[PDB]
């Protein structure tokens, strides 16, 4: 199986042992864009444009 | 007031090509005669 | 073989020849605060912190 | 084409013809799990690298 | 057509019933599938973009 690639922007979470736990594609949904612009998986309460 | 570069440098890099291993072929247990003079070409390696 | 932080700098590495780890520490680079009178031979230096 | 080495085939492996060893820039062997089920790879280039 | 040298012409035909198939699965980067580690960098307990 082959799929094309594109220059995207992803957010990576590292644990204490340096193992990637979860990732969020910033071009998937609006909550993903909020997590991208806040640089965190638990964004605070606010109005994001 | 004002706020030197030491010449000591540390250069480490992983090689991209294997070793030539010329000493293994020269120290072989089989020594060819002057009439044979076997030949081995070494290329794309580090020595 | 290298250790990086969230800011993007390197703070450690591993040697593949001796199998020993190290921590890269930044080197000192600071200035001196000197107090000088109207007519004096040498001012008074102060290395802060 | 690629010829099976476990059970053989009717053809011979022929994908390059070189009398001597050509100029190479990279050469290294890697090992993986033989009993694996699926493999994943990533190939890309940027700025000639 | 890849190369420009004649190496074998034993059995060459024109088959016209070979169509690639499309998989039924999609890309899911939630658990980490589809993401790759950095070249040689290690990150411990950090969230990197
Ligand atoms: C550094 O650690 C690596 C990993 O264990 C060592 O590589 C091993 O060396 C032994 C001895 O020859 C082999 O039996 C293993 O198969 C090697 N493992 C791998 C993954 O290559 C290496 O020798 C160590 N280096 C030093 C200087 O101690
Ligand atoms: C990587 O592995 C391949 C396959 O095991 C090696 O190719 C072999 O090379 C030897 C020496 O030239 C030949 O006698 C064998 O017939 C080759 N095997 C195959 C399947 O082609 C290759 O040399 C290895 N590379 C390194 C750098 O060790
Ligand atoms: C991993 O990182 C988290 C987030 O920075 C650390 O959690 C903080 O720990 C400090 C010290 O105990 C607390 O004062 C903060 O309130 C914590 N923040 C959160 C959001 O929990 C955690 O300690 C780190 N773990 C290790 C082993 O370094
Ligand atoms: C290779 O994969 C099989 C099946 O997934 C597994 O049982 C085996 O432990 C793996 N080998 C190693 C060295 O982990």
């Amino acid at each position: 199986w082959v799929t094309p690639l594109s220059r995207r922007q992803y957010l990576l979470n590292f644990d204490e042992h340096g193992v990637i736990t979860n990732a969020v594609d910033c071009s998937s949904s609006f909550l993903s864009e909020i997590q991208c612009k806040t640089q965190s998986f638990a964004p605070n309460t606010g109005v994001y444009d | 007031l004002s706020g030197v570069k030491p010449v000591a440098t540390v250069y480490r890099r992983i090689p991209n090509l294997p070793d030539c291993d010329i000493d293994n072929w020269l120290n072989n247990v089989s020594v060819p005669s002057p009439l044979n003079w076997e030949r081995r070409i070494f290329s794309n390696c580090n020595f | 073989n290298l250790l990086y932080d969230s800011n993007g700098n390197i703070i450690g590495f591993k040697d593949f020849l001796t199998n020993k780890t190290y921590t890269i520490l930044p080197c000192y680079s600071g200035r001196v605060s000197a107090a000088f009178y109207q007519n004096s031979s040498s001012p008074a230096l102060l290395y802060r912190n | 084409h690629t010829v099976c080495k476990s059970k053989g085939s009717i053809r011979n492996e022929s994908w390059h013809i070189d009398s001597s060893e050509p100029l190479c820039l990279f050469k290294k062997n890697f090992t993986y799990n033989v009993s694996a089920d699926w493999l994943y790879f990533h190939f890309y280039q940027e700025r000639g690298v | 057509v890849i190369g420009d040298f004649n190496c074998t012409n034993s059995f060459i035909n024109d088959y016209n019933k070979t169509i690639p198939r499309i998989s039924e699965d999609v890309v899911d980067v939630s658990l980490g599938l589809g993401t790759y580690y950095v070249l040689n960098r290690v990150y411990l307990n950090t969230t990197l973009l």
